[PDB]
């Protein structure tokens, strides 16, 4: 349905039903920084799921 | 066969819709898109990522762990088979055909 | 045919997957081929309705039937298995072997 | 309905499957090289799944020529 990142401009017309389940846009399943409610945080590869930026390691796409 | 300790399944089908019965690779699949695509993690629909020139009647790849570079046309099915990242098995579905 | 496919002379070896015995009653060409009463695996030894009928030597478990798509050959109770059946089709082109899916 | 073509014969099709039902031959007869059917003799050809006169198979074979 939506994106929770902060003002996401992202229609789900070009985004598969795995990110609209998930809550995230295609772009932002993969940037290393996003921020939710002005929070830093990560979409987490392994768990298909944002986590606090502090949960990974530098440019891991999954937590530790 | 294998690749290093992941095993090759070849499964061929009857017909695409048949796959709807078949667990856990239901709940991986995505019928609604175009062309076989393979996983880059665990999750509904996961089954996502365009395999690069797929060969005649591919259907799909679904790695059973792990996680691997997710991408659209980057990587074919030779290249997917090196790509395991610790999966024990990648599960290669076809469409059957007469020949 | 699939790259992985194998062969025997020219006749290709295609093995089919099912969720069960079941779906295999909806699967045209094929169906009019099985005889759905019977219990464990058969083959044909020739081609008819029904024709898979005989059964299948020390068979896996998970194994459904075999159907050879042409000729003929010895058509016995328990006195073939199914490797030995791979060297059996006699000219036929496609040897097509049914398996019940099964996780390990 | 179960029948056997075969003069005399009066199988029960116990032994008999589907095949044999279809097509009009028990699954003793399906196999003998030589029936008698309205008196004639026949052999139940393996390749067809029909009845034959002896003279379209050759010397021991299962199948017509
Ligand atoms: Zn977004
Ligand atoms: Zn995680
Ligand atoms: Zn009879
Ligand atoms: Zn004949």
């Amino acid at each position: 349905p939506i994106c929770l990142v902060d003002g996401c401009d992202s229609d789900f017309s070009n985004c598969r039903e795995y990110h609209k389940r998930h809550k995230v846009c295609d772009v932002h399943s993969k940037t290393p920084v996003v921020t939710i409610n002005g929070h830093k945080q990560r979409f987490c590869q392994q768990c298909s799921r944002f986590h606090a930026l502090e949960e990974f390691d530098e440019g891991k796409r999954s937590c530790r | 066969e294998r690749v290093g300790d992941m095993r090759i399944v070849n499964i061929t089908f009857s017909d695409i819709n048949s796959i709807k019965n078949f667990q856990p690779f239901s709940q991986y699949f995505d019928f609604t898109l175009t062309g076989p695509r393979y996983n880059g993690n665990i999750a509904q629909f996961a089954m996502i990522w365009k395999i690069k020139n797929p060969p005649h009647n591919l259907l799909g790849v679904f790695f059973d762990n792990n996680t691997r570079d997710d991408e659209d046309d980057k990587y074919t099915l030779e290249e997917l088979k090196q790509m395991g990242n610790g999966a024990k098995n990648m599960y290669i579905f076809w469409q059957y055909e007469q020949k």
